[PDB]
């Protein structure tokens, strides 16, 4: 549904986008396989070509000018970037990144995958918290989100680990919970934290200030 | 660039000395600079359609020609605002002019230029990088619900030479400057786009996710899909306004647009009164619906040109937000009023009409509007995918689909929710014929239903069979009075009444039926059909034997089962929990199974 | 039970046949006359629209000739 | 009397055609009722 | 102040029906006004319908008979018909052009208003709520009227629509738990009706707050195109500047629509259905929508226009386009009139859009909404029972059909039938409603919630 | 070839809706194709509709917005619309204008044909013979399509007429007791259905033998008029020049008729019956009759036009004018659809006038004609008995009536109900027929000769 000028212009943008996503996800060029798998578009970036020269290279057929194939490959890189950037504190290992990349690449239609849905759910939880008051509900969501972000960094999002699966269900269920229902808010949080294999599921990943808030919060609810 | 008025006839103005004019360029006619556009040209004389009253326009008045067609300003400040049919903010006209009246030739910028917006860049768009149309280079926090994403205008591309840092900027500040072939384009947060031009996308995709609504009769029988195109014939009290409000409040969508074409003065007021007052739950908090809604208000006493343009303005805003990756749901009040505007203008232009006075191209105008919808892959680096759903509304001169507007609509829209006159007279709400209605998204949604529920598709099939069988049995019962019926036929009639009264009928002003979540709709239908199958099996299995089971025996044996089934609508979602409602319906199924086991 | 179940059949037949005869001789003929009336009158309305549209086209032609 | 006296319209055509179909269906169903009663009547007559 | 002398032309190009075509006119202004002086001194006025070059087409209100094409003098006013308006126009009778007919003086121009109408910003429009208690059970019970509504009365020729409209005027008021000014636009009304309304206002002592605009059936048929715009312009002055509540009665929009058709044909415009101009919708909308409340004011305009329906149908373009613009109707029928029922109002094809919000706890009675719906459905069913009875006979109905038939017969006798000189309140109307509903066993009242039934039904 | 340089004009007399009126044009042709270049560099296509002296009037395919009378240039080609045709275009998808929309190249032509073509000389027309099986039992064992006839599918709006059309494309072929192609044209199709057709043909491997034309609802309305002409022009090339059998399916002829009405209005023609052109009859015949067998060649064209009946009334000019010049009808019903039967084709009101020649020994199987007639009678009786059952009850039925009810239930479940992905050849359809007919004892099969029964009835 594009004109000849619109089609090739859109290709030029996506080529630059991949180069920028590559520098953003892997600023140290540690993922050698990932960079090579995009060399055919990266060769047209990381140098001063000028927009007009790449546009002509697209029109002449020198750049990968198949817009649908380029979108497919671009989306896989972007969704991998979201996985990495949606967890700022906790770092993922290079092997997990390449492993999950391959699984995202092999998936028939990543946009409708379970990986995509889980990433959308994670961003929903993190975006709410970025703009929230430190209320009992919001302190519980922060605590559970930090665990979810940690577990994903350790195990990956493509793996159906029971830890992240439970956390997604409970985190979203609490998020949608009415703000005035303090008893249900605590009941859910207490339920989660007590039914874990760890004595202290929040240790280390939460700073002392957040752990002290959680302890005072549960005292202020239950003590009176 | 300054022509002269040659002759005024109604809202149609003939001008002269406009040799270089192009069709559908905006002009300002008269000393009050009335908004108009060129419809056709003859030599150096232009025929102008005026969007305001032409009283007082003289021969010889100036005509100022501009280089832009009718277009909408798209940028921060849309959400919560009510616009005129040609994009004029009614709340700003009132406050700036301090009068109950709208002045003729009033010029209020569509998006206020005196509001400080919080702009956040993409934080990866370095100077020297390459961008194309549709790219998003920053976000403006209009409110806590909808993030307003600043897109590069379509049909523009180049190298980034300047990007504004994080900060507060007005709608007239330069945010991004890009250079293409030596031409430096300075862009603010507002882009302008012609209303009759379709915003391009990368690919138009099939609609595979449902747009759930609060009415069971609709979702259980004739689903609408995100990116779907439907129409709801007009009928007062039949649910037209309950669907509009429920669709706005509860639906699986991000941005709601409500466009009036020829609304009645007080009905427009009702919408405007409810608009800032209706609320919804978002993430545990109650927020005003206006924050994710932006309507276009146009009453029947407005100029015919604005009555025509209202639809184009609405869909232009809809596509604008579609290109942000949001799911947009656009509700029209009436498309028959749009067709009426086309008939009026076609007459005024003295062009050859077709059936019933309508222009022969009526179908083309409706198709143009209706086909601007669907789930799409958007232009721009982020690879985002949004959708526009369109809900049309054909006011019925009758149930005869020969009506030119009904007929043209039916040939385009995929879902048609026809409202029966006899059900309206009987105060059966929502009033849906459910025999003349259809939805063409069955196969598209079958994947969704089989993935999540697995039970709905076969329940849907059986429910439709029962309703149609009931209509055929009803035709004979009205004649012979049930003197002779098969035992299975008696069950079909009685279960069909259970369905008609306690499943397809609901009072949308009650806490329990203001919105029925789909999981509950499926639960209710599952039990009623399960009853049907067990009641039918019992009488057919014991037929031609000693202990013949009949309906009279079943009703007397387990009368409380029918009461419980008829009570399912009252479980009251949200006040009551999801886990309990599912458990309660599970108990009804277990009780029915034990009731039939003890009967047989 | 023959005679008492028989004259009741003769009465039921006479009532049923009378209703059938009325549908055939009164109600349907009346619907058919109404439908034929409607069809004719609608074509009459179509004609008067044709006349006006034809005259409009001729008046436009006259205006066009005067302009030349 | 002679006509149902519904003002000419395309809506009237739809209503009248549906009304005619209904009347014809009722005629045929009642004719079958009559035939069934007539056969039973004659049988009762034979016995 | 337009202190510029006006030009007067004898350059008449020709006269065709009600239209006078002038040439050699300097800078013609659209919708301007022209004063015509006939060769014998007769004065008449007209309004410009279109301009082109040096030509202009003038619509002559009083008529074109006697106008020649050589001596008639045509003075262009230089402005749009802005009409003199005054708060003391109440207690006066004017003709169709706004001139005195009551031997009083010419209305003194307290101010001028453009009769074309000044559009009101929907943002400042106030949604109507308060119910008007008309006294008529068919209206106050089922199709209630809010103050600021637009609910025309449909009728065919010969029906008592003038009596119902007169009854509403003298019985008008609010539901109590002070009164209306009348602006009465008569368009094509015969003398017998004209004196009927004039006398009724006098006999009830209402004239102190009544302003009549009389364009009679024997008066010019072009003039009546502006008459309704003069009437509403006065209503807008009284309601939005003088803080009055105004009830506006338009005796026939059909003679108005015909007057537009006469002009449309005269200027060889392309018609739509049945010969009427394709823009009839707009010409009606610009009159009907001059109603309602606005922020900052305490007054209001309520419209109750009347429309004669050609051939007793309701698909004729006139009532068809009105239905799309106005907020329901009353619909006065003929089958009820032939049975000597007054008011002969048919509740099934008649609705009131604002009824759902102008009633209920805090405005009328808790049960108002439930009683209305149940009675309506019962009436609709009762009519279907008669449709069957007419074929199968009274001996072929079941018990429920007989209950609906008995309800239907008692409904029209006890509920609809009232008389023109008796008013009943909304609470008295609902009490009667219940008396009719209590004909049925509670199990059949399927449109009333159980809570309402238990509170009211057994009383 | 012409080898004459093209002339480009910047002389524009005016623009009026879809039309651009040019001036000073040298010896213009009627129906000439021209190309416009707008001031913004935008290119548009159009066709000359009127040539009055030097004043050529061209209809622009796309919208005329943005076109001026000062800078827009019009390039004349000197010729009319001629479509490049080849065998290679089979397996391609085109839009209404004949341009590829499948990301493939422009057609590399073997010839150029005028899309209007010529009528086939009746003296060389051969009466239809063999059968083309569709794969759908409801229209193979009951109303077969002869190899050369033209039999329409009438459906109401909302029925699955497009899903059946797609099923025919996937399943249709020769009886096979490599030379068969299908040309599919959708007029006025919406975006969702256009995707359905394109993807469903590609995914199931059928595309190798399909030439698909999609004219979308939002595509130029004039392109919708040539769309079926391009499809038929291709069909004529493939069928008659390349010795193969072509099935042409024209979907939504009602949308075509609406586009034709728009073209008539563009010419300022006075509308005919129900708003449609007075020449709608000859226009439909021009399309439909470009089909059938021809003497001396082994190719053939069949057509299955598919038409939506407005208001489900077969009287409407669209199905009426079509049926008047076609041979029988398939007829898709609503009751069968609401009962969730697919395909919802009603065999009682359907007819194939050429079935007598389509089927029989040497074409399908010996018993074909006999099975069809008996199944029709049994279905008609079963419906009649079902109607009786509703009046007299189950106990009042005799054994023969019960057998007809058993047939009726199993006929619809086994014979008519099929599913979109089950391809039933003619021989399996007949075998299913016999399985249903063997419900009855031999003496009840009155329409099947004893010789046929003895051969086929047992086992």
């Amino acid at each position: 549904g594009l004109t000849s000028e619109q089609y090739h212009s859109q290709v030029v943008g996506k080529i630059g986008y991949i180069a920028r996503c590559m520098q953003t996800i892997d600023p140290e060029n540690n993922l050698k396989k990932i960079r090579e798998d995009y060399q055919d578009v990266l060769i047209w970036a990381e140098k001063n070509y000028r927009f007009e020269e790449i546009l002509e290279a697209s029109k002449s057929g020198k750049c990968p000018n198949d817009l649908d194939a380029l979108s497919r490959r671009s989306l896989i890189l972007q969704e991998l970037l979201r996985l990495v950037s949606s967890i700022s504190p906790f770092k993922m290992k290079l092997d997990l990144i390449e492993s999950q990349y391959e699984k995202m690449k092999q998936h028939v239609n990543l946009w409708k995958s379970d990986y995509h849905v889980k990433l959308n759910q994670l961003n929903q939880l993190t975006d709410y918290l970025k703009n929230a008051a430190p209320t009992p509900k919001n302190n519980f969501l922060r605590a559970m989100t930090s665990v979810l972000q940690m577990q994903i960094a350790q195990y990956g999002i493509t793996e159906d680990n029971e830890g992240i699966n439970q956390l997604f269900k409970l985190g979203l269920h609490l998020l949608a919970m009415a703000n005035e229902k303090i008893d249900e808010q605590y009941h859910l949080f207490k339920g989660y934290v007590k039914d874990q294999p760890e004595e202290s599921p929040f240790e280390g990943i939460l700073p002392a200030e957040d752990q002290k808030i959680l302890v005072k919060t549960m005292i202020d609810y239950a003590m009176p | 660039t300054f022509g002269y008025v040659h002759g005024v006839s109604g809202p149609v103005v003939t001008a002269c000395d406009m040799a270089g004019a192009a069709m559908y360029e905006l002009v300002r006619v008269g000393h009050s600079e009335l908004v108009g556009e060129i419809i056709r040209l003859e030599g150096d004389m232009a025929t102008i359609q005026v969007y305001e009253e032409t009283s007082g326009v003289s021969v010889g008045d100036p005509v100022l020609r501009t280089g832009k067609p009718l277009s909408v300003e798209l940028g921060p400040g849309i959400m919560g605002a009510i616009f005129d049919g040609i994009q004029r903010p009614l709340s700003d006209i009132s406050s700036q002019t301090q009068s109950i009246y709208i002045p003729r030739g009033v010029n209020v910028s569509a998006l206020s230029r005196d509001i400080k917006w919080e702009f956040i860049p993409s934080k990866n768009l370095r100077v020297g990088s390459h961008i194309t149309g549709g790219d998003i280079y920053g976000i403006v926090n209009e409110n806590s619900l909808i993030k307003h994403k600043i897109m590069l205008p379509p049909r523009s591309r180049g190298s980034v030479t300047y990007i504004a840092p994080p900060g507060n900027y007005d709608a007239s500040d330069v945010v991004l400057e890009l250079e293409f072939e030596g031409v430096k384009e300075k862009l603010s947060m507002v882009q302008v786009w012609p209303v009759r031009q379709v915003r391009p996308v990368t690919e138009k995709l099939p609609a595979n996710h449902p747009l759930l609504t609060g009415q069971r009769v609709l979702d259980a029988l004739f689903p609408c899909v995100q990116g779907g195109t439907t129409a709801i014939p007009g009928a007062f009290g039949c649910g037209k306004t309950v669907i509009s409000q429920s669709l706005s409040k509860y639906s699986n969508s991000d941005v709601i647009i409500y466009v009036g074409c020829g609304e009645r003065g007080n009905e427009m007021s009702e919408v405007l009164r409810d608009f800032p007052e209706l609320t919804m739950e978002v993430d545990g908090k109650v927020e005003s619906i206006m924050k994710r809604t932006a309507l276009v208000a146009n009453t029947s006493n407005m100029p015919v040109a604005a009555r025509e343009a209202s639809i184009y303005t609405g869909i232009t805003l809809s596509e604008y937000f579609r290109d942000m990756g949001y799911h947009v749901s656009m509700m029209a009040d009436s498309t028959s009023r749009w067709a009426e505007a086309l008939r009026e203008i076609s007459g005024r232009l003295a062009e050859m009409p077709a059936d019933s006075g309508y222009p022969a191209y009526l179908g083309a105008r409706l198709a143009s509007f209706y086909e601007r919808a669907g789930r799409v892959k958007c232009l721009g680096n982020p690879e985002r995918e949004g959708s526009v759903s369109i809900v049309g509304a054909v006011s019925p001169p009758g149930g005869d689909f020969s009506d030119p507007v009904t007929s043209a609509t039916l040939g385009i829209v995929q879902v048609f929710w026809g409202l029966d006159k006899k059900l309206a007279q009987r105060k059966h709400f929502p009033s849906v014929n459910w025999l003349i209605s259809y939805s063409k998204y069955m196969r598209a949604l079958d994947e969704y239903y089989d993935k999540h529920f697995t039970e709905f598709v076969p329940l849907r099939t059986k429910a439709k069979e029962i309703l149609q069988e009931e209509e055929d049995l009803a035709e004979i019962v009205q004649l012979v009075g049930k003197a002779s019926l098969a035992e299975t036929d008696k069950i079909t009639l009685e279960v069909a009444k259970l369905i008609k009264d306690d499943f397809l009928q609901q009072n949308g002003y009650t806490p329990y039926d203001r919105f029925c979540p789909f999981y509950k709709t499926v639960g209710m239908l599952s039990n009623m059909i399960s009853f049907y199958d067990m009641a039918r099996r019992a009488v057919e299995t014991t037929a031609q034997s000693d202990n013949k089971i009949t309906w009279s025996i079943i009703r007397e044996h387990m009368g409380e089962i029918l009461y419980k089934l008829s009570s399912m609508k009252f479980k009251d979602p949200v006040k009551d929990g999801e886990a309990k409602i599912k458990a309660d319906y599970a108990q009804l199924l277990e009780d029915m199974q034990n009731a039939f086991r003890s009967l047989e | 039970s023959l005679q008492t179940s028989f004259v009741t059949l003769d009465e039921a037949i006479k009532i049923t046949n009378r209703r059938v005869n009325a549908i055939e001789h009164v109600i349907i003929p009346r619907i058919e006359r109404t439908l034929a009336y409607i069809i004719t009158e609608l074509d009459e309305r179509e004609r008067e629209e044709f006349y006006r549209l034809k005259k409009i086209q001729e008046k436009k032609k006259i205006i066009k000739e005067k302009s030349e | 009397k002679d006509r149902i006296e519904i003002f000419p319209s395309r809506m009237a055509q739809t209503i009248m055609k549906a009304r005619l179909k209904g009347a014809q269906t009722g005629r045929n169903l009642l004719k079958k009722k009559s035939d069934a009663l007539t056969l039973r009547f004659r049988q009762i007559l034979k016995k | 102040y337009l202190s510029q002398p006006r030009l007067t032309y004898k350059t008449v190009s020709g006269v065709n029906g009600p239209l006078v075509i002038l040439d050699h006119v300097k800078f013609p202004r659209y919708a301007e006004i022209v004063h015509l002086t006939l060769p014998d001194g007769t004065k008449r006025s007209g309004q410009v319908l279109e301009v082109s070059g040096s030509k202009a087409v003038v619509q002559v209100f009083e008529g074109t008979s006697g106008i020649d094409a050589k001596k008639t003098s045509c003075e262009f006013t230089g402005d749009i018909l802005r009409t003199p308006v005054s708060e003391d126009m109440l207690g006066r009778v004017f003709n169709g052009s706004g001139k005195p007919i009551d031997r009083g003086p010419v209305v003194l121009a307290e101010d001028f208003l453009d009769i074309m109408g000044q559009p009101i910003n929907p943002q400042c429009r106030i949604y109507p709520e308060e119910m008007i208690q008309t006294g008529i059970s068919a209206i106050d019970g089922m199709n209630s009227i809010a103050r600021g509504q637009k609910i025309p009365i449909f009728s065919a020729a010969g029906l008592p629509h003038n009596e119902i409209a007169a009854q509403i005027c003298r019985q008008a008021g609010l539901v109590k738990k002070e009164n209306f000014a009348i602006v009465f636009a008569a368009m094509g009304v015969n003398m017998e009706t004209a004196r009927f309304f004039k006398s009724d206002f006098e006999e009830n002592g209402s004239m102190d707050n009544v302003c009549l605009f009389l364009n009679l059936a024997n008066d010019p048929t072009i003039e009546r195109i502006i008459t309704p715009r003069l009437a509403l312009t006065t209503a807008e002055f009284l309601a939005y500047q003088c803080e009055k509540h105004v009830l506006v009665i338009l005796t026939d929009m059909s003679s108005y629509a015909e007057a537009l058709r006469e002009v449309s044909a005269a200027r060889e415009e392309v018609p739509g259905r049945r010969g009427f101009p394709g823009y009839m919708y707009t010409d009606l909308a610009t009159i009907y929508e001059r109603a309602g409340r606005v922020e900052g004011r305490n007054g209001s305009i309520t419209q109750i226009p009347i429309l004669t329906m050609p051939n007793d149908d309701i698909t004729h373009p006139i009532p068809d386009l009105t239905g799309y613009i106005t907020e329901g109707q009353i619909y006065v029928d003929r089958q009820l009139h032939n049975r000597q029922i007054y008011p002969p109002i048919n509740v099934l094809p008649s609705l009131s859009r604002l009824m759902k919000s102008a009633i209920g706890e805090g405005m009328t009675r808790k049960d108002h909404a439930d009683v209305s719906n149940q009675l309506y459905a019962c009436y609709a069913i009762g009519k279907d029972v008669q449709a069957m009875k007419a074929v199968v006979g009274e001996e072929a109905l079941t018990s429920d059909d007989l209950l609906y038939l008995e309800f239907l017969q008692k409904f029209e006798k006890n509920f609809i039938t009232q008389g023109p000189y008796e008013n009943r309140t909304v609470y008295e109307t609902l009490d009667i409603g219940w008396q009719l509903l209590r004909i049925f066993p509670k199990e059949m009242l399927k449109r009333i919630p159980q809570s309402t039934l238990s509170e009211f039904y057994p009383r």
